[PDB]
């Protein structure tokens, strides 16, 4: 209910606000196995703090907390993309896993970095703001699992409802940085279709995690395990 | 499935 | 030109560009197996594709490109494109997918397809969403469109940033398409643009529908359980799969 | 020489 009594700006300062801090990974050259137990590792720390983000993302502890589970079981590697893609940004041809941890693309995982780097490339030359990346980062958590749903009819429709103030709030965005009408709608399409970029990436990175699973050359913890555990079964 | 069961509880 | 197209002529156009609906080779003298039902989607998508082909070309803009390019859009989006269809055409069909008019399954009936009923239950699920939003057709082909240029376009030297810019000047017709559309039907501005997102937002369970789906099919590939048309072999090859 | 692309000039 009071997602849906919050203003424009409440909504952006409520985003900002609740915005998860820029981890570190760890402190000779990498083999296979110590890179992605830095991504991993990093990853792992990063959903801790990424389950604390969405709790305070407005209308989501409306919901009961299967429906919560799922949305975060369905959106995790979405969010931790998106993320990845907003901080590499500004780092033209590279990606900024953390601040000590910023790489270029100098198994398999090359197909997935050059798609990074191109969603990056994109909101770049979009020129994407804060106040509108954040927007989009709770559209995802709401979206992405809610088509895969009287008690229930409700809580999507409840979702929908939160989905369309987000979408108001971008709107306000764009109308406050002084856009046409036109351009508002333009660039709303551009951004909601970037998403459909961000959902193939995890798709594909969740069955690379899979193999890099498979192959027990990088432990996993057992929250990544779990969150692994979801997209098969 | 339940490791964020207990996560989204944690205050 | 298709910046100079208007809105009403973008959706002239599109809607004249619509492929025909393709009968299955159903054959009701067997019980389906997993291989025999298999076959009908493989037959049945095979063909689609190469109407498929002919449609992209009277898509505004996307003569435009070079066939690389064209291409790289058509791998990327076949299967999408083929997914959206279905379930627009499934949308009076409460409960069934209708592959085709004599091709209308259940949830029950995927059931000998191991893997399938997940995606089953996906599509079945767009295709509720898209009923009770009440999709329209001048919105469906709007839909459609976005998905085949879209697609493919984050994964495209000099000639490369005019092709990008390209198709993101038509992607931005249709936009401005989309809610010319809303506004005709008597949309408040709000209402046009919660409209814009909430179609644009199923685009995302539409991708997402469709890598399930590609991996799938190279399940049923890899096992030898359907023989895949040389057209198909290579369309999910593109998807460099695994 | 794949199978769409000659597709595509037919
Ligand atoms: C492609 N990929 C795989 N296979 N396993 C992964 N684990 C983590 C990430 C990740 C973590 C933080 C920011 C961006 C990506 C990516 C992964
Ligand atoms: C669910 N599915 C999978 N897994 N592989 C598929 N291949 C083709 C189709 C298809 C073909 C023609 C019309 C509608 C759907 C569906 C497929």
């Amino acid at each position: 209910s009071l997602a849906l009594s919050l203003t424009a700006d409440q909504m952006v300062s409520a985003l900002l606000d609740a915005e998860p801090p820029i981890l570190y990974s760890e402190y000779r050259p990498f083999s296979e196995a110590s890179m992605m137990g830095l991504l991993t590792n990093l990853a792992d720390r990063e959903l801790v703090h990424m389950i604390n983000w969405a709790k305070r993302v407005p209308g989501f502890v409306d919901l009961t907390l299967h429906d919560q589970v799922h949305l975060l079981e369905c959106a995790w590697l979405e969010i931790l993309m998106i993320g990845l893609v907003w901080r590499s940004m500004e780092h033209p041809g590279k990606l900024l896993f953390a601040p000590n941890l910023l790489l270029d693309r100098n198994e398999g995982m090359v197909e997935i970095f050059d798609m990074l780097l191109a969603t990056s490339s994109r909101f770049r030359m979009m020129n994407l703001q804060g106040e509108e990346f954040v927007c989009l980062k709770s559209i995802i958590l709401l979206n992405s699992g809610v088509y895969t749903f009287l008690k229930s009819l409700e809580e999507k429709d409840h979702i929908h409802r939160v989905l369309d103030k987000i979408t108001d709030t971008l709107i306000h965005l764009m109308a406050k940085a002084g856009l046409t009408l036109q351009q508002q709608h333009q660039r709303l399409a551009q951004l909601l279709l970037i998403l459909s970029h961000i959902r193939h990436m995890s798709n594909k990175g969740m069955e690379h995690l899979y193999s890099m699973k498979c192959k027990n050359v990088v432990p996993l913890s057992d929250l990544l395990l779990e969150m692994l555990d979801a997209h098969r079964l | 499935h339940k490791i964020l069961h207990r996560l989204l509880q944690d205050s």
